[PDB]
RNA sequence: AGCUUUGCGCAGUGGCAGUAUCGUAGCCAAUGAGGUCUAUCCGAGGCGCGAUUAUUGCUAAUUGAAAACUUUUCCCAAUA
RNA sequence: AGUGGGUAAGAGC
């Protein structure tokens, strides 16, 4: 039910690198880490399901 | 919520986590029963604990103490001066009263 | 006809309370 | 709605306020051979019913013990002029002085008067209740048994019942026509159906024990259909069921 | 954990008495083979709690499952079935108004119990098959 | 009952252990005591005579 | 017990029938002693006394 | 960070002291009212057609 | 929050989703470090052990996975969805928002209480399930 | 047929099996299964289910 | 020679209770378990864990189901 | 004054 110890480490890890109000030295806004590809989503309409399938397509490697 | 982890982030900084991963949970389950142990007012002393990791727990658990009675004591003024209240902080206000 | 229930204050002095009880 | 007593399928709430019922819902219609009449509730030309307020159903202290005292003097005559002739009161001569001594002359004739005269100390253990029992007691000062009944609420009810214009308008109101009973004399509520009463106890969990305590209220908004689903009431676009 | 562990100790005490009255052990052999396991015994009553795993919810239930009948299940019918003065405690008279003869709570009637019109001109007994006991272990303790 | 009522009062001197709640009123938490039954007709008979 | 009904599942035991007595009768035979009362007693008293005949003979063996 | 790893390797597994009965409680079953408490409200509220003459204020077919 | 499961990458979700043929999947989309979300982590974390049953728990953040966001309306700061056998359930919360659980619940048993009603609806075929408590009013007094 | 031959020998093989004595001291039971020519341990089985496995292997020989 | 006492199996008859029965390759226990009376006295299992419809089987109805429905490229707008 | 808190789910065509 529960992940083990490394995920754990991990997510613990990332949410320190965006609450900088309980860890870090320097403290930002709630939300920010500090201190080219924008990804396609489909938008649940199967009319754009060409469109998004043909974009993943041309998102190959 | 936060400053459980806090401590436990601190904790798995300094536990060789490539070595001792599977003790995360192990710690977790230390501090809660170290929490329950204070709000039950029941002695509490893990034998095998090493003094740093109690001197941490011991720590936390002073700050979560502080932090439970300021909003208890916040709460309860709050809910005699006629302010709406949810039916669950009324439980848990009085519970902890 | 609100429905909503109205304050007495300042009303109703004409009335007693042993009144309408026999 | 909120103000029907409960055996006619209402709430029976009692109000310490001031309620106006509107005259347009005072107005009901019957069928007969000839065709449809429509009756109002009252000839009275005054402003619109109020509900009578609990505020004049109560006797003040000053005249309940007034009250008392001539109750008990009177008792006290009744008692000392019937020993001589030797005869019991007999319930005949103490009916004009019923629910009026403080004490309530009620207590003289209850069935467990006997036992009950060795209970003392019942007011301090009333109010000492409260460190023993989970819920809050209203009447915490007084107890029905040694002291009596010191409110009558027939008259309230009364008096209700006749400002809504009667069982005829406040079934109006409701769902009774729909029901085609000739009469709304020989009827009986049930206050839980044979599944709902047999499920009371049958190890449910929590969200299906939580689900099923409302089939009360379920069976409340149909009595009050009429009423309740009005475009009046509830101003806005109206959805026909499916079918 | 004082008591119990005083008994213990008379116990063991005891035997190094059987023992020392006899002049045995000198150098103090049983007492040391006492003592040992006195402080183990402490130890097993002082020990942590074991790992306990929690029993998750069950799952809701869909179907039939099959229960059988017979003279327990007559029983339990008996007993949490309803009753005739229940039946009729439950049916509350239309349009006919009573008065609430509880003062401490108003939402508490008899309904057609003791109400005119509820069809049984006698009384209703009592079902005592529906009567209060206490259970077996309350038997034993009283 | 009476019985046991007379050896309770007689020799009974520890007690089993009574539960405490406390009723939230907003304004103060009033203690509400549980004890056990067998004590519990003792006590209310004790109190009544 | 387990012997017994295993063996009434892999078929070599008929199924047990009901324990039937004079109480018990018109619960286990209600339905079909209205047809013919008579019957089902000499039924019932049969089997009791089959049961009774069979603890006898059995002390009778052992004897 | 003085801690060893051997010290690592020593805590031990949190356990629940409450046994089987508090962890894992039976169904509390739930029972209607002895149809006494309504015979006995039932019968209460009857009264005497007279009183006994010693009574003060205070005390078929 | 960092107890329960994550899915970095939307094809893991879609993965978990299918894989369960007869439990609840509850998602929590939305970002570990919100205090909202928080709460509802809390909230599973403490009954993701009781439900183990019938529903199992992932935690997905819309940041790294915002795969989602367009079509599930993915913009609340906490949101919860309900899964059985690769179908979106709808609750009749009563808040007029049936697709999800877009506020923090602080009481556990009124989850648990969805989560059962949940997994009794959808295992009935149904796909919008009625919940027990109404939620029109936060009942605060 | 012989669904029935089948299912009734084992039958009677389980009867014989619950009727056939196996010492207790496990060192006599794994003296005894290695004279049997069977392994003493199956796949870090426990006691009871050596005991079981050699009282098994009694009943068919 | 009968009768009779106790323990133990096999049974038959009848009563009662279902908040309880059972499991222990888990530990402890007459080298004292557990003690609120009565303690210079008491004397037997307790604890933890597990099973469950508060012991478990069948038998018979019931319903959930089960069997299948068109499980086969429809509209809105326009040409010709 | 005011928006809402008023989406039945399902089957393929």
């Amino acid at each position: 039910v529960y992940a083990p110890g490394l995920d754990i480490e991990s997510s613990l890890k990332q949410l320190a690198e965006r609450r900088t109000d309980i860890f870090g030295v320097e403290e930002t806004a709630i939300g920010k880490k500090i201190g080219p590809e924008e990804k396609v989503t489909w938008d649940g309409h199967s009319g754009s399901m060409a469109r998004t399938q043909q974009a993943a397509q041309a998102n190959i490697t | 919520l936060e400053l459980r982890a806090a401590v436990m982030h601190d904790i798995l900084d300094m536990m060789p986590e490539g070595i001792k991963q599977n003790k995360a949970r192990t710690i977790l389950q230390h501090l809660s029963e170290a929490w329950r142990c204070w709000k039950a007012n029941i002695p509490w002393k893990v034998p095998g604990l090493p003094t740093p990791i109690e001197n941490m727990i011991l720590r936390y658990v002073k700050a979560k103490a502080d932090w439970w009675t300021n909003t208890a004591h916040y709460n309860r003024e709050r809910i005699r001066r006629g302010a709406t209240v949810d039916k669950t902080v009324c439980k848990k206000n009085l519970g902890r009263l | 006809p609100t429905g909503e229930v109205l304050s007495l204050v300042g009303k109703l002095e004409g009335t007693r309370m042993g009144d309408k009880a026999q | 709605v909120f103000y029907t007593p409960k055996e006619l399928g209402g709430l029976g709430m009692l109000s310490m306020g001031h309620v106006l019922i509107p005259q347009s819902d005072l107005r009901w219609s019957k069928q007969t051979d000839v065709g449809i009449t429509h009756f109002r509730s009252g000839m009275s030309h005054e402003e619109d019913q109020l509900i009578p307020n609990l505020y004049r159903y109560i006797q003040p202290w000053e005249s309940e013990f007034i009250d008392s005292q001539r109750v008990w003097a009177e008792y006290a005559l009744k008692r000392q002029e019937a020993i001589a002739q030797n005869r019991r009161l007999t319930l005949e001569d103490l009916e004009d002085s019923w629910d009026r001594g403080i004490p309530r002359i009620n207590t003289l004739f209850q069935k467990d008067r006997h036992t009950l005269a060795y209970d003392k100390g019942w007011r301090v253990r009333t109010d000492f209740k409260q460190y023993q029992v989970l819920k809050q007691n209203p009447f915490w000062w007084t107890h029905q048994r040694h002291d009596g009944k010191l409110w009558n609420l027939n008259n309230y009810r009364t008096d209700m019942i006749q400002a809504l214009g009667g069982v005829e308008g406040i079934l109006e109101h409701t769902l009774f026509k729909g029901t085609y009973f000739p009469t709304w004399e020989g009827l009986f509520w049930e206050k839980a159906s044979g599944f709902e009463e047999s499920m009371k106890w049958k190890k449910l969990t929590n969200a299906q024990r939580s689900g099923l305590n409302q089939i009360p209220n379920r069976r409340f908004t149909l009595w009050w259909s009429p009423t309740i689903n009005r475009a009046n009431v509830y101003v806005g676009f109206q959805v026909q069921l499916d079918l | 954990l004082r008591r119990k562990a005083a008994r213990l100790v008379a116990a063991k005490c005891t035997l190094a008495a059987r023992v020392d009255s006899f002049h045995e052990s000198t150098e103090g052999k049983v007492g040391y083979e006492l003592k040992d396991e006195i402080e183990r015994k402490f130890d097993k009553w002082q020990e942590p709690p074991p790992v306990k795993q929690v029993k998750p919810l069950p799952a809701p239930l869909d179907g039939q499952r099959k229960k059988r009948g017979g003279r327990r299940y007559r029983k339990m019918k008996e007993r949490l079935g309803l009753t005739e003065i229940r039946k009729q405690a439950n049916r509350m008279s239309f349009g006919e108004i009573e008065e609430d003869a509880y003062q401490e709570d108003l939402g508490f009637s008899l309904g057609h119990l003791g109400k005119s019109g509820s069809g049984r001109v006698r009384q209703t007994q009592v079902n005592e098959a529906t009567k209060a006991r206490i259970s077996k272990t309350l038997q034993r303790t009283l | 009952a009476l019985s046991r009522i007379k050896r309770h009062l007689l020799t009974q001197r520890a007690f089993k252990e009574v539960g405490i709640e406390f009723m939230d009123l907003y304004s103060h938490l009033v203690p509400v005591y549980d004890v056990e039954p067998l004590e519990k007709i003792t006590d209310a008979y004790l109190d009544q005579y | 017990q387990k012997e017994l009904q295993e063996k009434v599942r892999l078929g070599l035991m008929p199924p047990p029938e009901p324990k039937v007595r004079i109480s018990n009768l018109m619960r286990v035979l209600g339905t079909e002693a209205v047809q013919d009362p008579t019957k089902v007693e000499a039924h019932v008293r049969a089997q009791m006394a089959k049961r009774q005949k069979a603890h006898e003979e059995a002390n009778a063996a052992r004897k | 960070a003085e801690v060893t790893e051997e010290e690592w390797l020593s805590i031990p597994e949190v356990g629940d002291a409450r046994n089987k009965r508090q962890r894992n409680p039976r169904y509390e079953k739930l029972t209607p009212v002895p149809d006494s408490f309504f015979a006995k409200h039932l019968q209460t509220g009857e009264n005497h057609t007279s009183v006994d003459p010693r009574q003060t204020q205070f005390g078929r077919n | 929050s960092y107890m329960l499961p994550h899915l970095h990458n939307g094809w893991q979700v879609d993965q978990a989703i299918l894989s369960e043929e007869d439990r609840v999947v509850v998602i929590r989309f939305g970002h570990d470090w919100d205090p909202t979300c928080m709460k509802m982590d809390e909230v599973l974390y403490s009954i993701a052990e009781k439900v183990k049953n019938f529903a199992v728990i992932y935690l997905v953040d819309i940041t790294e996975v915002p795969d989602f966001n367009k079509m599930y309306e993915l913009y609340d700061p906490c949101t919860v969805m309900f899964f059985f056998r690769n179908k979106h359930i709808m609750i009749d919360l009563g808040t007029g928002n049936n697709n999800k659980i877009n506020w923090a619940m602080e009481d556990k048993q009124e989850m648990v209480d969805i989560i059962e009603t949940v997994y009794r609806g959808a295992r009935k075929g149904r796909g919008l399930v009625v919940s027990p408590k109404d939620y029109s009013t936060k009942y605060r007094y | 047929s012989e669904r029935q031959a089948e299912v009734l020998a084992e039958f009677e093989r389980r009867k014989r099996a619950r009727q056939i004595n196996v010492s207790t001291d496990d060192s006599e039971v794994k003296a005894c299964l290695r004279a049997l020519g069977e392994p003493i341990t199956l796949f870090g089985e426990g006691p009871a289910e050596r005991r079981e496995r050699l009282r098994n292997i009694l009943s068919v020989v």
